[PDB]
């Protein structure tokens, strides 16, 4: 099994910048090396083959070049669309195997988040349940903190964050937190507190509701 | 043009087998190998066999020689994956492939069959109105069991101000948000509504938004 070492894993840049790939195959494989594109929900996209042959209709900042065990990629200049994770592939000898990809991510102007909170439903208290979900949407960098102070008091039981996927538009990311809990542990407690801690402010964000106003 | 199109998600319990299928369009297919991928979202990508449809030739994959079984049908241009003896390993999206000129392997692709192997039950979403210029919108998906819920507002019309978040698995149960973000003029005064659809119990649900 010819074991292919790509570097590296992950990767930050601006639009206009170059950024480039390496991959390192275990053994020669000659020039038999294509190179693949792959966007959130989508099937990977043959960019490069034969090391260094661009495929039909991509674009002529994307470049590849290599020989034997050694290869890398190139995009001259990043757009914000190019962002995607980045797979080579040796095809010289069976089975054919790909590299662990490489995630590129774009850099972009600190952006601070839109923060808003949401009492439990109606329809779901009906069911026993009590989910309260805070939204903290388009901001940048990725990297954010969440704190449910409930009365005061800190909680880190129930609380579920989840990031979305960096938009190809803006270069935003959002993120959600959710706090589940029983009917009757929402019925104990008044003031629901989700504060975002973000480098762009010292001062954290806050948002919060009563249980009945 | 060319076409890969693979059939929807499964789920399937452990020690069991799973039979998955790519309909081919646009070409010759008796010209051409089918190829299958394996994707694990911490594994990459991995190249499991190909057949050739006609003689049904095949070829795998050292790893996936007992695991995978290739055939492809003439008569209906279908190209099939069983996989048998089934552990939570082989949850995975298996996507079929295509090769084009010469050196241009893998050119096209199907979209993609997501796998799930477990004995969890499946369950159907619940889903919760979230309500408080512009005013931010939520959707609660709570409770469902497998993999994947697809969330459209107005039926795919407000895709402007969206945001879906990925799901978490927690006791077996899955739960997402989706928020959307529209003009304060426009809501409560025109209507929006969350529609989510969950293909293993075949379940479509669709809630407005009030205040």
């Amino acid at each position: 099994d010819i074991v292919i070492t790509q570097s590296p894993k992950f990767m930050s840049t601006s639009v206009g910048d170059r950024v480039s790939i390496t991959c390192k195959a275990s053994q020669d494989v000659s020039t038999a090396v294509a190179w693949f594109q792959q966007k959130p929900g989508q099937s990977p996209k043959l960019l490069i083959y034969s090391a260094s042959y661009r495929y039909t209709g991509v674009p002529d900042r994307f470049t590849g070049s290599g020989s034997g065990t050694d290869f890398t990629f190139t995009i001259s200049s990043v757009q914000a669309e190019d962002l995607a994770v980045y797979y080579c592939q040796q095809h010289y000898s069976t089975p054919w195997t790909f590299g662990g990809g490489t995630k590129l991510e774009i850099k972009r102007a600190d952006a601070a988040p839109t923060v808003s909170i949401f009492p439990p439903s109606s329809e779901q208290l009906t069911s026993g349940g009590a989910s309260v979900v805070c939204f903290l949407n388009n901001f940048y960098p990725k990297d954010i903190n969440v704190k449910w102070k409930i009365d005061g008091s800190e909680r880190q039981n129930g609380v579920l964050n989840s990031w979305t996927d960096q938009d190809s538009k803006d270069s935003t990311y959002s993120m959600s937190s959710t706090l589940t809990l029983t009917k009757d542990e929402y019925e104990r407690h008044n003031s629901y507190t989700c504060e975002a801690t973000h480098k762009t402010s010292t001062s954290p964000i806050v948002k919060s509701f009563n249980r009945n106003e | 043009e060319v076409k890969l199109q693979q059939s929807g998600p499964e789920l399937v319990k452990p020690g069991a087998s799973v039979k998955i299928s790519c309909k081919a369009s646009g070409y010759s297919f008796t010209s051409y190998y089918i190829h299958w991928v394996k994707q694990r979202p911490g594994q990459g990508l991995e190249w499991i066999g190909w057949v050739f449809p006609g003689s049904g030739n095949t070829k795998y994959n050292e790893k996936f020689k007992g695991k995978a079984t290739l055939t492809a049908d003439t008569s209906s241009s279908t190209a099939y994956m069983q996989l048998s003896s089934l552990t939570s390993e082989d949850s995975a999206v298996y996507f079929c492939a295509r090769g084009n000129y010469d050196r241009a392997w893998f050119a096209y692709w199907g979209q993609g069959t997501l796998v799930t192997v477990s004995a969890a039950k499946t369950t159907p979403p619940s889903v919760y109105p979230l309500a408080p210029s512009m005013v931010t919108l939520g959707c609660l998906v709570k409770g469902y069991f497998p993999e994947p819920v697809t969330v459209t507002w107005n039926s795919g019309s407000l895709s402007s101000g969206v945001h879906t978040f990925p799901a978490v698995l927690q006791s077996d149960l899955y739960t997402l948000s989706s928020s959307v973000t529209v003009p304060s003029s426009t809501w409560p005064s025109e209507t929006v509504t969350c529609n989510v659809a969950h293909p293993a119990s075949s379940t479509k649900v669709d809630k407005k938004i009030v205040p």
